[PDB]
């Protein structure tokens, strides 16, 4: 269950406040997944009393966004059992909503979550995960690109196992960090979205098996 | 750090460890509210009352109970969600519809109502402002650390707290 509360002495236009709260929520708390298990109780609230006087809506929104994101990355790093934060950056999508759909599918793939947990540069599991968006028939495996960190591992340019081998090895390095990026481009249009999750560990399983929560 | 916000935290035995598990955040001033929630079909009674409470864009606080969700608890749990939300409003002299309620932890377990009833009878406004750090801790369940953040903007302060590291893919509106 997500519970998050924000408090400010900012004075804001009530209608602007709602609009901006929603925009930030959609890009942060609604952009994170530990275990896909959307709770019966998720609550997110902002209270703005007026005491510090008027604040620019855009400045405030920016500030809420930074606050929210920092909290989201906190949650992802602290995922039950996690050793690693996973950040999935999708670009070139048909629209932002498809980019989000693909990011979620990838960051919620148990096989992706365990490969990252073992530091296994098994990028083929990310190709699989993208592949599960089988109703997005404008995603073409020939046009899709996949990187871990700053290392593009798909598509093969030329052969043969190359190549994949080296750079496989470079992906293994980045995976050793506590924060892991998977970048994916669909080469459809301009849709973009980043989502946040974590690896899948024996610790997740033990806690949640042992463990009435 | 924001002006007008106070925090009450206390142990009410939602788990049997003497830890702060009952939180009241409140503004001493009227406050505009924005909120989004689970759309779960098993949405707890706490959620429904929150929706109703923010319908007028007006709210001053929230009571939070940790280590029990008050979900799938039937009419008993609905009654308990109302009683608790209302008793908090009443004890601070706020109108019901300006107090939200939120609850986290186990599903399918009734609140320890007598323990909560005894605590409510003692509840009143915190002396002095602040205590978000205390709120941050008192809301935790399977979190390993409290989560808290502070930003300054245009002479105002914004403080956020969050919790939740399992049963976590929010899809809130």
């Amino acid at each position: 269950t997500l519970l998050t509360f924000f408090a400010t002495d900012a004075r804001l236009d009530p209608a602007e406040q709602d609009r901006l709260f929603r925009r930030v929520m959609d890009r942060t708390f609604n952009a994170v997944s530990i275990d896909t298990d959307t709770s019966t109780s998720d609550t997110a609230v902002l209270f703005a009393n007026g005491l510090a006087g008027e604040v620019d809506a855009g400045e405030f929104e920016e500030a809420l966004h930074t606050a929210a994101l920092a909290l989201v990355k906190d949650i992802a790093s602290d995922g039950e059992g996690a050793a690693k934060l996973i950040e999935v950056q999708v670009t070139g999508a048909r629209d932002d909503a498809q980019a989000k759909r693909v990011g979620k599918t990838v960051v919620n793939s148990p096989l992706v979550k365990t490969a990252v947990h073992g530091c296994d540069p098994n990028w083929g599991r990310v190709a699989m995960a993208i592949g599960k968006c089988s109703d997005d028939t404008d995603i073409d495996q020939e046009r899709v690109t996949i990187r871990f960190g700053e290392v593009e591992v798909y598509p093969p340019k030329a052969r043969g196992d190359q190549a994949d081998d080296a750079l496989r090895a470079a992906v293994a390095e980045h995976l050793r960090g506590d924060e892991v990026v998977i970048g994916i481009d669909l080469a459809i249009a301009d849709g973009a979205f980043t989502v946040y999750g974590c690896d899948l560990t024996e610790g997740y399983v033990r806690l949640n098996s042992e463990y009435t929560t | 750090t924001p002006r007008g916000f106070v925090v009450h935290t206390a142990p009410v035995g939602l788990a049997d460890d003497g830890r702060d598990d009952f939180t009241v955040l409140a503004s001493t001033a009227p406050a505009t509210v924005s909120a989004v929630f689970t759309r779960s079909r098993f949405a707890g009674p706490s959620v429904v009352l929150c929706r109703e409470a923010v319908a007028d864009g007006q709210a001053r606080g929230v009571v939070v109970l940790a280590r029990n969700a008050n979900v799938a608890t039937g009419l008993e749990g609905e009654e308990n969600a109302r009683e608790v939300r209302e008793a908090v409003a009443r004890a601070l002299g706020l109108p019901e519809g300006e107090m939200l309620i939120a609850s986290t932890g186990v599903i399918g377990r009734q609140y320890p109502m007598e323990s909560i009833r005894e605590h409510l009878k003692t509840l009143e406004w915190p002396a002095g402002e602040g205590g978000f750090d205390r709120a941050a801790r008192a809301i935790m369940t399977t979190d390993t650390r409290p989560k808290e953040v502070r930003v300054s903007v245009g002479g105002a302060t914004l403080v956020g707290i969050a919790k939740g590291v399992g049963m976590l893919e929010p899809d809130m509106a």
